[PDB]
RNA sequence: UCUGAUGGAGGAUCGAGUUGAUACUGACGUGCAAAUCGUUCAUUUCAAUCACGUUUAGGGGCGAAAGACUAAUCGAAAAG
RNA sequence: GAGAACUUUGAAGACUGAAGUGGAGAAGGGUUUCUUGUCAACUGUGAUUGAACAAGAGUUAGCCGCUCCUAAGGGAUAGCUGAAAAGUGUUUAAAGGGGUCCCCGUCUCAAAAGGGAAACAGGUUGAUAUUCCUGUGCCAAUAGUAUUAUGAGUUAGAUGGUAACAUAUAUAUAAAUGAACUCCUUUACAUAGGCUUUACACUCGGGGUGCGUUUUCUUUGCACUUUACCUUUAUAACAAACCUUGGAAUCAAUUUACUUGGAGAAGAGGUUCGUUGAACUCAAUUCAAAAAUUUGUUUUGUAGCAAUAGUAAUUCGUAAUUAUCCGAAGUGGUAAGGACUAUCCUUGAAAAAAGGAGGGAACGGCUUUGUGCUUUGCUACUCUUAAUACUUGUAUGAGCGUACCAACAACCGCAUCAGGUCUCCAAGGUUAACAGCCUCUGGUUAAAUAGAAAAAAGUAGGUAAGGGAAGUCGGCAAAAUAGAUCCGUAACUUCGGGAAAAGGAUUGGCUCUGAGGACAUUAAUGUUAACUCAGAACUGAAACGGACAAGGGGAAUCCGACUGUUUAAUUAAAACAUAGCAUUGUGAAAAGCCACAACUGGUAUUAACACAAUGUGAUUUCUGCCCAGUGCUUUG
RNA sequence: UUAUCCAUUUAUAGGGAUGAAUU
């Protein structure tokens, strides 16, 4: 499992033909705040996003036909 | 203060083996155990490491020797007679 | 208390076989062997730890990076460096003293 | 053990099958039985 | 009778050498041209302890003259060599302490150790902690050589037979007592099986000629003829004299 | 088993009957000098930091 | 020379465990047991203890020595 | 159930008491394992039980092991002996590999505790789990050509730092030319002692949740409150070592201890490794101050794994919803690491495998002349990772073990035998303590029998007035204190001891008093921890190491100096050994001692401070006379 | 010295005047 933080970095990750699934986890902190990971071949990549709307954003950009997956 | 009147290091002993015995052992552990000079950087700093070899702390640099003092009298004797040439 | 049992095949205390116990999110408490220490690298002259090079067992030093297994100077991963400058100042000197003995024989 | 080689174990396999009892139906027409604690087998 | 303890050695099942951690047999350089007519000068790189002996063991390090790379050597160490040393060896080696010469080349009086009995057998004498031998006359032709060894015997050797200048270290081992048995079974652990010794006049007849009877006595001389066969040499062995020595 | 450590920490049970260890069994001698030696070298190390003493004196306290 | 600390040596001491086996000449002695049980006792930094592997084979081995041990067999094993 | 003291369930009373009939393994066993039946015999009483009998079933691995390496060593080859059988194993070996003529080179086996490519958590079955499922990783391998793509380098091999050294973060730190030939390092190593760090363990307090007590008291007692491998995990911190600057006696730095310095200390600033593995604002983000990207201030996240899993709860058809999973500390038990010090007439394996270096052999591409080279005309090319396509024989992951017992009835003792049998984990109280005794988790309440009665006698214990060894071969057996603190301690002595000599006093509970530390502010004030000593009152049937645990001393003599060893199953000793002492042989491959039928071999990887053969048996003080006898030995 | 025997080695130069060093 590997942590990134810059988005482009992210965006670009996905878009990789290796990439197969997206897993969205969302969870109340104390306020939503989520965990996008793409999963690859070699490593899982989560980012954490504090807000969601920047979240929602991402998720929508992101590449529709690699699949998704919805942890709660 | 002192710790014992005439059996130095040999009270490890207790009073097992000869007084003799006993005396004969502390005169040359006496000198087994003694750092000695090191020609080589001047700091007395040379202990044994095995039966015949001294190692200096310092130099790290070691030397046969004798078998409980640096040097033996025979052998310094036999050095000078080879350096007087 | 929660005891623990061995899990690698060798039940004895050998020094390959050295544990820590660890705590998992199950809740219970099982047992890891941990790998054996390696000793450092050493260089060829004064036998010392040379500095700058990992001290991986051999499998993991077959894994380890370039950079990771030498330094970046004349004998460098196999001399240290004070050992090096000695032996430069060694040679270029003794050469010259040759020079100056051979122009020094006539 | 729980460590055997192949061997020992195809032999332990065939010692098992040959503690079987004589079918009912042939006996419509055994004595070289063993118990695992009265006689080893030693092989 | 059945086989005594000294006819069992023989055989060497248990009494074989404890060997396993000793470093190397310790032998001087193969003869060669560079020692028949010249010094090769090797580096003593460490300075060892060898488990069976008492006396250092010297990692001298040469350079191979006939191809590129070092040969590695193991030389019973002299009194008073150090690391970092350079030692000469060969005919025209200068006679220092550390030094392989010809016995031909030393002047006499000179204390030498490692010595060849007979040339190129690359050492046989004189290599116990702290002994030497005494160069005490060259032959007027050269060609030979009159040294003193350690048991105070006058041997003649050829000159040409190497030695080295000085005297092995480690001497003196024997002034220390070994004040309890563990020290002596600590010591003979690492060389053979020869101790405790036992007595041969505490045994049962069967087993040693000084066995038996009531009161732990010999019963018969205890000095046997050198004749004797393997299962009666056990006292002294032909022996010349008895008793205190007085000179 | 809490009340009793409450009595001792008022010092309730911990009279010459009641001990069965010899006295650097229960309180190593050893290392109460570690304790009071720690002590002292941090106290001098902070003086001649805070330099409320010089290095002369602090090297022959 | 004397005093107080520090230090942590020793085939040092007590002592569980381990390894043994002093005494009761206890029990048992048609035993739980072809050598056990109970109490007592010796031993614990070393000539220490244990395991596996390996070597030595019978007029031979091995023995800190008791004619000990060498598969319940030893002043010459066991099998034919 | 025909039948129940010994089958099952519930309740109770108890036990085992983390040195366990608790969990894992090895040797050994071999199906005893599981389920369903079942009782002829066995399960020394019963028996419906069972390790019995019967029928079925059950053991899943690239990561756990073997397999590989080498050790003590075994077998074999060449020889050489021998009738052979066999004995030895390089003693006249032309004995596999490498690059490309030369270099190196007997083979093979021997470790399920040594060395060693790589795995974790949760869940799952009647029986298997680091093996299955889910998820997340890691290791090794991956041929040739051609395409792409990723990065470098170049108009033939990169760059920073004074230095210690550092730098490739591409999905992925993959590439930083490098032959022959070399030289190193890792693998890779003893013991003792303390100091220190971390993890785990234990414990204290707070918050939440559930349960329990509740005649009375109790802001209460108990349980849960978790977080793996992997990410060079990033960083932080620390012991060390090194670099730069610095230039030391009024010597200084510094440890528990000693260690260190003009061969360069302190101070100041750095580098690296190693410990650990989210520490530290660590990361990202908000807000203010630096410029054609730096420093201070918030939010978020158990750093990713990760909550989706576990755990403890509250509800809802019967599979789902919900809430919690966070604020601080102390003790030092275990394990590992670190830096050290000390000991040795003891110096405490090897190889497979891997790495570093020294050295500098070879050199673009397209086309062309002439016999790989000189040549003319042009330049955007070489390495490295990944993917795809085709060719290549089918272009990932072999085989074997995996159930169960491990003794209490699965092993060995003829047996379901009070015996024996190797390793790891190791809670609370009291305490020096892994002792003893009691307890929590786990396990058990079973032992070739039960009930009743309870005399003799036996056996294992208790207690006994007065006397106190009169008993007896003999104080055999038992009794006597025995912990800790304070005091006191003789003869003798090898000066080390004797010594816990001998011999006294005290000890509970309660209420107090005193001493012993750490952390910040402008010389003075606050916050906070450990149990450890000392002293005083009071108190009680004068008792308090209350149980448990736990020396009897002294005066002498004999023997052996001591520690140690011994007749397995009648003798543990004064016997053996021992250090010390003395004697003897031997200068070597034509030697000493010993083995062998021969060949050959052990000591010997040895060399007189050695090897071999003897006697005596620490120390102290001694060791007298006899060479006629018998031995041994020397000359001719 | 040729039989025979022994020793050493990688059978590695014919006799007289503490850097490496190989193509």
């Amino acid at each position: 499992p590997k942590q990134i933080t810059d988005i482009r970095k992210f965006l670009k990750i996905s878009r990789k033909p290796d990439t197969t699934a997206v897993i969205i986890m969302k969870k109340k902190s104390k306020t939503v705040i989520t965990k996008l990971k793409l999963r690859t071949k070699k490593y899982l990549y989560t980012m954490v996003f504090a807000d969601r709307k920047k979240a929602e954003r991402i998720e929508n950009s992101l590449l529709p036909s690699l699949k998704r997956i919805y942890y709660p | 203060s002192r710790r014992t009147k005439k059996v130095g290091l040999t009270g490890k002993y207790g009073t097992r083996y000869g007084s003799s015995l006993r005396k004969q052992i502390k005169k040359i552990e006496l000198m087994q155990h003694a750092k000695y000079l090191c020609t080589f950087c001047g700091k007395t700093a040379t202990k044994r490491t095995c039966v015949g070899i001294w190692k200096c702390k310092k130099c790290k640099r070691k030397v046969c020797g004798g078998a409980w003092s640096l040097t033996t009298p025979a052998a310094v004797a036999a050095k000078s007679t080879i350096i007087r040439l | 208390a929660q005891r623990v049992h061995y899990r690698r095949h060798n039940h004895y205390n050998t020094k390959s076989n050295k544990v820590r116990p660890v705590r998992t999110p199950g809740g219970k408490l099982t047992i890891h062997v941990v790998k054996k220490k390696a000793g450092k690298p050493k260089c060829a002259d004064c036998k010392t730890a040379i500095q700058g090079v990992k001290a991986l067992r051999p499998a993991d030093n077959y894994r380890a990076r370039r950079k990771n297994r030498t330094v970046a100077r004349a004998y460098g991963g196999s001399i240290c460096a004070r050992c090096i400058r000695e032996r430069i100042m060694r040679a270029f000197l003794f050469e010259e003293q040759k020079c100056v003995r051979q122009v020094l024989k006539e | 053990g729980s460590i055997k080689r192949f061997r020992l174990k195809q032999r332990l396999g065939k010692c098992r099958r040959q503690n079987r009892p004589v079918p009912h139906w042939y006996r419509l027409k055994n004595t070289k039985r063993r118990h695992w604690r009265r006689t080893k087998l030693g092989l | 009778g059945r086989v005594i303890r000294g006819q069992r050695k023989g055989r060497g099942s248990i009494f074989k050498s404890h060997n396993h951690h000793r470093k190397g047999a310790a032998k001087l350089r193969h003869l060669d041209y560079c020692e028949k007519k010249g010094y090769i000068k090797g580096l003593v790189k460490d300075i060892i302890h060898d488990p069976g002996r008492g006396a250092p063991l010297a990692k001298v390090i040469f350079k191979r003259t006939e191809k590129y790379g070092k040969k590695e050597e193991l030389i019973i160490a002299s009194e008073g060599m150090f690391t970092g040393q350079y030692i000469s060896c060969g005919t025209k080696a200068p006679l220092s302490v550390g030094n392989i010469l010809p016995i031909g080349k030393m002047p006499e009086g000179t204390l030498i150790c490692n010595l060849e009995h007979r040339t190129g057998n690359r050492g046989t004498l004189v290599k116990a902690s702290g002994c030497y031998a005494t160069v005490v006359g060259q032959s007027e032709d050269g060609k030979k050589t009159k040294v003193r060894l350690p048991s105070g015997a006058k041997k003649t050797i050829d000159a040409k037979a190497r030695a080295m200048v000085g005297v092995v270290g480690a001497g003196g081992r024997i002034d220390k007592p070994i004040l309890k048995a563990g020290v002596a079974h600590h010591k003979y652990r690492v060389k053979r099986n020869c101790w405790p010794k036992v007595r041969g006049v505490a045994m049962n007849p069967v087993e040693h000629p000084h066995g038996g009877g009531n009161h732990q006595h010999i019963g018969h001389p205890s000095t046997v003829s050198r004749s004797a066969p393997a299962g009666q040499k056990v006292g002294l062995i032909a022996a010349r004299r008895t008793g205190l020595l007085r000179g | 088993v809490r009340l009793y450590k409450l009595a001792k920490r008022k010092g309730r049970h911990m009279g010459i009957g009641k001990r069965k260890g010899t006295k650097n069994a229960r309180t190593n001698q050893k290392t109460l000098w570690i304790k009071r030696q720690r002590v002292l070298r941090r106290l001098l190390k902070r003086l001649r930091d805070s330099k409320k003493v010089d290095r002369h004196l602090y090297h022959s306290f």
